[PDB]
């Protein structure tokens, strides 16, 4: 019926969660005060993937502080940076136009989008049983992932979240892909949608093994980039407003400390 | 293809999609 | 021969059946195409707007609320329009204060923001529809870097939109239903507009018979 | 608008085409339970009987080069003439003039013969 035992199936699959490496030769971490308005040119070059994991400061978002839309313009990507790279961008639905029209200025080509569906956590917990902490959150997930043939009887339409926002109803996650020219991908692996159960607090803020499925997407549209080590020299990832202390392998995380 | 004809749905004036000219290869046949 | 006679009876068999259907029909048979409904048929690049504006504020006296939008995109179907003959429409004449409703497939999300703030409208939301199978599963289309499983349909708005004529926060943001024939929509997204505007104008352009509805003013070829 | 059925009516009075439309405006619906581009119109209903005057019942070569029906279908000017005179076969009057019809009435009411569809049986 719900067939939520497919839609969710990546949540109990053989898909675990990466581990932090330590500062070795197979990771690079960089700590500068301001990254909008920082050369990034020397911290690495001739990158083909530069996720831009940003959080932004959208009237929607009940005012948590993150980036601002109008510094995103500051930011100097020069093309010795990359040459031809996908981009990555966490969007909002506020500033949308405002990211295109500012990729374009820079020379990128909007070429894709990628989207998750949220179904509320409290939804499927009342579906089962008739100020949370990561671990409760975590706990409780796997508690609804482990009753998932109780509540296949249930319409889906009722188990998605209905966020606040003047015009709609929130229900899903943009990331936006855009392209620029001036690389042997793998094309259609993974699908242009997924589904997945979160929160209702800050669905924005994309937690574990949620991170790691949009960590091997990246990473699976570019089979060619993996960075074996000894016959390569340097990293063509790149990550900014990384986590502090999640360094994943093969990646060149930039920490706004 | 006999039954070919009416194997799709057509409006009820294109329900003779093939009849049309059957309606003069009758005639000929008829002749010889 | 044999074949004569069963060719025979096979073609009295349909008229009989198409004497009875015609008789139904000019008898008083109701139609699948809803009442109060406003079907012009005519050539979007022809058809004399002008005529259409004074007409809408003699029987109603202000423009439409809600424009929907399925542009024939020049992406290579058999009657489609160029991205400057859609830019050339007169829709800055059409509307005031209101929303527009653009079903833009992904190679043409780009010129589908330029044309929309071209018009002079702020781009402030777009709706998802995720394709379903028969069983429940999501369907599976061709991709161009990720396998499309959905379709987007970008809202802009301009004008004052707080007469208190639509609402806030209506309902989600994502239709999640089978896909019908081809270059259907599915018919909640009807509904969402009805939650967002009840009981206003409503102006589609490119529609289709499918696509009448009550409160609706269609234009189309085909149509 | 706040009286809809009027509004409705009096765009598609000036805006439909009168095949679409009516006199009042009402919806055709007899328009739209056919394929778009195949409707009779009653022009093509008095063009059919006009030509009856012309040359009656029988080859259907003439009466579509003239083209009083334009464009039309012959078999369905062949289909629709049985119509006229209520009998599903038309061997009884090929190739003659009929001024009017005097048919439908008698052969309508035969209760010897079949009535289905008002039409009457073979
Ligand atoms: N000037 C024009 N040139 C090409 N198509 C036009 C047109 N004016 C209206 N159309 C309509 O646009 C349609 C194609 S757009 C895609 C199909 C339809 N609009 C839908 O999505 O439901 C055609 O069926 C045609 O009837």
């Amino acid at each position: 019926d719900n067939q939520l035992s497919l839609l969710l199936k990546w949540r109990n699959d053989k898909i675990p969660l990466k581990s932090a490496s330590e500062t070795d030769n197979k990771c690079k971490v960089v700590n500068v005060k301001n990254i909008f308005k920082s050369d990034l040119s020397k911290y690495g070059a001739n990158l083909q993937a530069l996720f831009i994991n940003a959080l932004w400061k959208v009237k929607s978002r009940k005012e948590k502080e993150g980036l601002n839309i109008n510094d995103l313009s500051n930011l100097k990507i020069p093309l010795s940076l990359m040459k031809n790279g996908i981009l990555f961008i966490w969007s909002e639905k506020e500033i949308l136009g405002q990211i295109v029209e500012i990729m374009e200025q820079k020379g990128f080509t909007y070429i894709e989008n990628f989207s998750i569906m949220f179904l509320g956590l409290n939804k499927c917990l009342q579906s089962i049983n008739h100020e949370k902490s990561i671990e409760q959150v975590t706990q409780e997930k796997k508690f609804v992932m482990n009753n998932l043939d109780i509540l296949k009887s249930t319409d889906i339409n009722n188990l998605f979240l209905r966020n606040n926002y003047p015009y709609f109803k929130k229900t899903r996650h943009t990331l936006l892909m855009f392209r620029r020219i001036g690389l042997e991908l793998r094309h259609q692996r993974t699908s242009d949608v997924v589904f997945e159960v979160t929160d209702e607090q800050d669905p924005s803020k994309v937690d574990t093994m949620m991170k790691e499925y949009v960590y091997q997407m990246i990473e699976t549209l570019l089979p060619k980039a993996q960075f074996i080590p000894g016959v390569d020299k340097h990293l063509k990832m790149m990550e900014l407003f990384a986590s502090t202390d999640n360094y994943r392998p093969g990646w060149i995380s930039v920490i706004e400390k | 293809t006999l039954e070919d004809i009416e194997n799709e749905k057509f409006t009820n004036l294109e329900i003779l999609t093939h009849l049309y000219n059957l309606k003069a290869e009758i005639v000929r046949r008829l002749a010889e | 021969q044999g074949l004569l006679q069963d060719i025979e009876k096979r073609i009295l068999h349909y008229k009989q059946l198409f004497f009875k259907e015609q008789n139904e029909i000019a008898n008083g048979k109701r139609s699948m195409v809803p009442d109060n409904s406003i079907p012009i048929c005519s050539d979007v690049t022809k058809l004399n707007f002008q005529a259409l504006i004074d007409a809408q504020m003699r029987h109603a006296g202000k423009m439409f609320d809600v424009i929907m939008m399925d542009p024939p995109w020049q992406l290579s179907a058999y009657d489609s329009l160029s991205d400057e003959k859609i830019q050339n429409m007169p829709i800055q004449s059409l509307q005031q204060d209101g929303f527009i409703f653009v079903w833009a497939i992904n190679a043409k999300y780009r010129v589908t923001i330029k044309m929309i703030e071209n018009w002079g409208y702020k781009l402030v939301d777009e709706i998802t529809w995720v394709k379903k199978t028969v069983n429940g599963k999501i369907a599976k289309g061709h991709g161009f870097y990720l396998q499309h499983a959905k379709e987007s349909c970008l809202i802009g708005v301009k004008g004052d939109v707080d007469n208190g004529r639509f609402k806030k926060n209506i309902a989600s943001d994502v239709i999640f239903s089978e896909r019908r024939g081809q270059s259907q929509k599915p018919e909640e997204i009807y509904q969402y507009i009805n939650q967002l505007c009840p009981n206003g104008n409503y102006l589609e352009i490119f529609a289709r018979r499918n696509n009448l509805h009550d409160n609706w003013v269609s234009i189309g070829n085909e149509l | 608008p706040l009286d809809f059925t009027q509004y409705a009516k009096n765009m598609r009075k000036d805006l439909s085409n009168q095949d679409i439309c009516l006199e009042d405006g009402a919806l055709n619906h007899s328009y739209f339970l056919t394929k778009k581009g195949q409707y009779w119109t009653p022009l093509n209903q008095k063009a059919l009987q006009r030509g009856i005057e012309l040359f009656g019942v029988g080859n259907w070569k003439e009466i579509n080069y003239d083209e009083f029906s334009g464009k039309a279908n012959i078999v369905e000017l062949e289909l629709r003439t049985c119509m006229i005179l209520g009998i599903n076969d038309i061997t009884e009057y090929y190739g003659k003039k009929i001024s009017e019809e005097e048919q439908e009435e008698i052969k309508k009411s035969n209760i010897a013969k079949g009535k289905k569809e008002n039409k009457l049986k073979d």
